[PDB]
């Protein structure tokens, strides 16, 4: 889909997480790596890696 | 001394003038264009032959985004992708609307993607037969790949408008690039109106530690 408000919401969350990068629990970190993997698959390549 | 070079081909426009950033593709552009220019020059073109390659004068090294359409306007192509200097064409007017909404700039006279710092507008196919979209696809094929490959070495984000036109774009590229495929501005159902690609690109840029695009710089007052 890639072009939707939902797509923009998820990339913003991914961006906000990437900035602090202090995960308090194993579902925060999993959210981040799940976003990264979603971003990577939807846009082919993005500028952040899994941690 | 000068960033502009020039090489000579054996069909109109005879001379292709370019910025240094394009050097590594020229030997092949020349070679490929010489075997097809003959067939292609049989029909009348948008844009005219003398305008086919004017966007090779644009530097690449400062470019973060490539905003790509499938081919020029079927009429009045200036060789500057998306450009309508009288602010006539539907695609550019629709795009001007999306960015009025985004930035809140409500009073404007024109809009051109080619004056926006960081952005390079692009046409995958460099011509068409007057009035007929995608007519020269079969001629441009090898060139179009070559050139878009080069551009995507420089840009962080490639943004293609045309879900059907660009559904197979990844096949056309060697190495990966951030690629977003949006709706054509004349898609059915006003779908381009709720398409948020301009905002998505900026977030994606921030994630590749690049600076976002100032979409308002495209306005003509």
């Amino acid at each position: 889909a890639m072009t939707s408000s939902a797509d923009l919401t998820n990339l913003k969350e991914l961006l906000s997480l990437y900035k602090s990068l202090r995960f308090s629990d194993s579902a925060a970190i999993e959210k981040y790596n799940s976003l990264v993997e979603w971003g990577t698959s939807t846009y082919w390549k993005i500028g952040v890696q899994k941690v | 001394q000068d960033p502009m070079n020039s090489v000579t081909v054996s069909h109109a426009p005879y001379t292709i003038t370019y910025h240094d950033d394009w050097e590594p593709v020229m030997s092949q552009l020349v070679e490929f264009y010489n075997e097809v220019a003959s067939w292609l020059l049989r029909d009348e073109t948008s844009p005219i032959p003398d305008k086919f390659f004017i966007q090779l004068k644009q530097p690449l090294r400062n470019k973060r985004v490539c905003v790509c359409g499938i081919d020029p306007y079927p009429k009045d192509g200036t060789g500057v992708p998306f450009e309508s200097p009288n602010f006539t064409k539907k695609s550019i007017k629709e795009i001007a609307s999306s960015i009025s909404r985004l930035t809140g700039v409500i009073d404007y006279k024109g809009y051109n993607l080619n004056i926006i710092d960081g952005v390079i507008p692009w046409n995958y196919y460099l011509s068409c037969k007057l009035g007929e979209t995608k007519s020269h696809a079969i001629y441009w094929d090898k060139i179009s790949k070559l050139l878009l490959q080069h551009i995507t070495k420089h840009v962080s984000v490639l943004y293609c408008l045309g879900k059907t036109d660009f559904s197979n774009i990844r096949a056309k590229l060697e190495s990966g690039v951030t690629t977003i495929v949006g709706y054509h501005p004349a898609a059915r159902d006003r779908q381009f109106e709720k398409d948020r690609s301009f905002e998505i690109i900026n977030v994606l840029l921030e994630l590749d530690n690049k600076v976002p695009i100032n979409w308002a710089q495209g306005f003509i007052y």
